[PDB]
RNA sequence: UCCUAAGGUAGCGAAAUUCCUUGUCGGGUAAGUUCCGACCCGCACGAAAGGCGUAACGAUUUGGGCACUGUCUCAACGAGAGACUCGGUGAAAUCAUAGUACCUGUGAAGAUGCAGGUUACCCGCGACAGGACGGAAAGACCCCGUGGAGCUUUACUGUAGCCUGAUAUUGAAAUUCGGCUUUCUAACCCGCACCACUUAUCGUGGUGGGAGACAGUGUCAGGCGGGCAGUUUGACUGGGGCGGUCGCCUCCUAAAAGGUAACGGAGGCGCUCAAAGGUUCCCUCAGAAUGGUUGGAAAUCAUUCAUAGAGUGUAAAGGCAUAAGGGAGCUUGACUGCGAGACCUACAAGUCGAGCAGGGUCGAAAGACGGACUUAGUGAUCCGGUGGUUCCGCAUG
RNA sequence: UAGGCCCAAGCGACUGUUUAUCAAAAACACAGGUCUCUGCUAAACCGUAAGGUGAUGUAUAGGGGCUGACGCCUGCCCGGU
RNA sequence: GACAAUGGUAGGAGAGCGUUCUAAGGGCGUUGAAGCAUGAUCGUAAGGACAUGUGGAGCGCUUAGAAGUGAGAAUGCCGGUGUGAGUAGCGAAAGACGGGUGAGAAUCCCGUCCACCGAUUGACUAAGGUUUCCAGAGGAAGGCUCGUCCGCUCUGGGUUAGU
RNA sequence: GAGGGUAGCGGAGAAAUUCCAAUCGAACCUGGAGAUAGCUGGUUCUCUCCGAAAUAGCUUUAGGGCUAGCCUCAAGUGAUGAUUAUUGGAGGUAGAGCACUGUUUGGACGAGCGAAUUCAGACAAACUCCGAAUGCCAAUUAAUUUAACUUGGGAGUCAGAACAUGGGUGAUAAGGUCCGUGUUCGAAAGGGAAACAGCCCAGACCACCAGCUAAGGUCCCAAAAU
RNA sequence: UACAAGUAGUCAGAGCCCGUUAAUGGGUGAUGGCGUGCCUUUUGUAGAAUGAACCGGCGAGUUACGAUUUGAUGCAAGGUUAAGCAGUAAAUGUGGAGCCGUAGCGAAAGCGAGUCUGAAUAGGGCGUUUAGUAUUUGGUCGUAGACCCGAAACCAGGUGAU
């Protein structure tokens, strides 16, 4: 029948104009005290899924 | 019986990353150190851990800081 | 994935939410609007047909 | 003298129990690791998972005698059945094709088939058992699988039953302070008697006794619960078990770029500092010799030589005398939004960074300042707590 | 056709029972001893409802645990469960 | 024409052979189709023809389409047939001779002698089996050999209660 | 002996895990059901071109996976690829040496003096006043050659072995075990080493009763010099 | 073919017997050289590691619905039907609910060729390619037993004390 969409992956990515996926950044939820202030700064921007992941679940994400 | 041996820690990599004549960009490492093998010359800074970098764009010397002293230069050309 | 170390969607945050009471508009730019011809009026009965 | 609730009594003891051990002595035999009788230095006997004995009993286990014998020195002969020849009938396991020798070598390390040599005319019948790693049984021993099943418990999560309280069935009167306790009868109960259906006491109804708002039953709550049920019980490893280890940092092995293993050789870390941070000024250590109220001519006074042997908070390495080492003044940059370019890298992560804008500290000024001479002091996601906010908030506020 | 006998030692008292098809024994049972529960719609067990066994019995009677003819006996400890 | 390349496991890419069915077109066949057997034939391979024997009624060729489309291994499933091999065995035991039957007799009938059991291999009956009981015929198969014989085949018969 | 009772989450047991239709640590039949198997076995026609890996990281992981490395097909950019010749440079190995930290031999030096001072002679993976041959990074530099890079479709591989060389471990043992650097086998037929995967020479498109060579050889087996 | 040491073949070769799809022909074989079956699994197998006695027949990547990529074809800022109705269970007309694309950014309000972060396009991230779409051959993936054969076990309903 209909192939089903992972759930848990539509809520933590978006896709671009040309196909590819934004994701956010991990090790932000907590001990803060631990971590540099250049270092929480930089975790704060969004990045892009590497090409090496997209070949693993691209099937994944289809009607998305 | 057993040992007490056989614990080490990841390697890190250090060396020089550019070559002697060879045009670099304004943000390159050049040297990677702990403490001070080479020496800062012009237009070349230092960072928080002992490390060289570029400032402007042009090739790499590395020169003689007298006696048993080192230093690394960078030089706009063209 | 199947066991292994952790999967990739699984070392993530989930980020944001979703509005109920979202509209969507049909855009329509100028250039579109060059087949009708001048000193005509034009209204959204007539742009879908 | 120490500790504990008290430190084994009577009996027995190289024992169905003693590793050392064939303990030591005596007896039995020509010769006795077995046997019997004693000793007590009981690794690790012991008083109802009883101790020490005991007539009769035993297809029970042990040691020694008489008689007897082919059990043996050491075998021999005879009878019958099979076997052997002829006539009738007539299977099976096994099977890659086969014209299928030995010795010394070679080989996946033990050859009918490979190399060199030596033996051997072709085909049958009766015998033996060295090989064909000979034939039946996809090794029950050992290990592996995030495979099963039975059993145990102070492994985890549940449960059949059992105990306790609140409430409904559940009524009627009185005592000091929404109740405790004591009385009564109509609810309810009796595998209690008599009568009838009925020649049946299973059942039902009636009449008398007993108990009585108790008990029994329904819903909710707390406790006990291997009686029972479903599952978990890690990996590396010169096989497995046992011992040891698992993340991070610094040296050697490591073969002058970077990287590089072993249950290889050495050590640390899970912090600390409100000045042990920033800036501006000033300064140069350790060690040795000599002199004076002699404690290490180095507990302080003073002089000379002395490029580092001293310090750098904490292991090690690399650095530092332009000090990064010691002293003083002021101060909080241990700020906010960022960030071209680069190193490392499977990913997630990690590192450095010139410059731009908004407030500032020290300095006459150029300038320096986004913690500490550098490199360890750390844990994704999910879920939950606190403070703020032009955000959303299911007809509408 | 029809008992071989004798002298010593370990275990179990005995007559009995047991792994159909590799173990018949020192293993199980046994009479005796002891402790514990039960006042009768008894305790205990099946079903966990009716209905039954116990028992058409009544503490010299029933269920359970441990030892196991007979003789001599059976010591100390109530911290822990 | 001139030069260059062409060993290969796992695996990637391309061009092809053959079998069954369907559409269209065009053919063969009792003066002999498929199938089966033989031959000294053709192409770079899977493969394609021709002739002769048997056979007795259907079958190729071209272009397209579809798929139950290709067999040496799974201690594979079903059927047939070999090797062991004229080998092991033929299930407790005493038979000898005379006369008949017969195509065929150690094994079938009749007579004599010898032999074995006799708290049983003798005589009844319960359970169970269900015609194995009787007579006359027969010898394919069954009888661990033979058989003129039989608990085996054919045709007919047989079980009688007031106790 | 006959007639009956107890049924599998169960019965019966003078108790052995003993029996319940030749089977019992949980009977037999039919269904869920084509249960699950990261494990063994098997997988059917033919030719042409190209052609591996037995590695790193993580893993309730170790004979299983995923990403990266290496192979193949198509479409793109266009000297960006490899080897030499000449300069520049980073980095302390072999060797050597005693100026540092440690070890050590024999003489002068009284404060016991083969080390608190001095002269000669030695040792070191965790010593260095010094320091090669190779290898490595670049130039935007010259001759020769044919490859490199990016985006997409499909994989396999994660048990490696011997030989030469530098080491650890063991015993300057092993056809032992773990690393670095090459060749071969794996996936390679042909010749030599008697036979003998890894040693030496050399890489098979097909056919010929043609010539010259390599490794190893020329008395006979057995081709070539008694 | 009865002096001979054999994975049974191949290359060379006298002798003897025949005559074809008529071609530098067929049958047999005294002697010489070379030569240790096939498959599976392995670093490595003649292996004394597994499998098959022999012959014949049967015996294993398929289909449905979705996703992506490659080729072909029709239209083109547009492309295209679904259920239903008519029609021979027929391939053709009607049917424009619907879907994809032409415009992105932001958690969202919202803005828009520009948006978010940010006091500030100051810088930075993602966009301004702004040509797709319907069907179908081939390759791969997902859901269904999904290349085939093979368990020790579990649950439910029944049959058994000859």
């Amino acid at each position: 029948p209909k192939m089903k969409t992972h759930r848990g992956a539509a809520k933590r990515v978006k896709r671009t104009a040309s196909g590819q996926l934004k994701r956010s950044r991990a090790f932000t939820s907590h001990l803060f005290a631990n971590k540099s202030t250049k270092q929480k700064r930089q975790l704060r921007k969004a990045r892009l899924v590497s090409k090496s992941d997209m070949k693993r679940v691209k099937q994944l994400l289809a009607y998305k | 019986s057993s040992t007490k041996n056989g614990r080490d820690s990841e390697s890190k990599r250090l060396g020089a990353k550019r070559a002697d004549g060879q045009f670099v960009t304004g943000g390159s490492i050049l040297y990677r150190q702990r403490g001070t093998k080479i020496y800062p010359g012009e237009n070349v800074g230092r960072g928080g851990d002992d490390t060289l970098f570029a400032k402007i764009d042009g090739v790499v010397k590395f020169e003689r800081k007298g006696r048993d002293k080192k230093q690394v230069s960078v030089y706009a050309v063209a | 994935f199947e066991g292994g170390q952790l999967p990739l969607f699984r070392r993530l945050p989930k980020r944001g939410f979703t509005n109920i009471n979202r509209k969507e508009y049909a855009i329509v730019n100028l250039d579109q609007l060059n087949k009708f011809e001048d000193g005509t009026e034009v209204t959204p009965a007539l742009l879908v047909e």
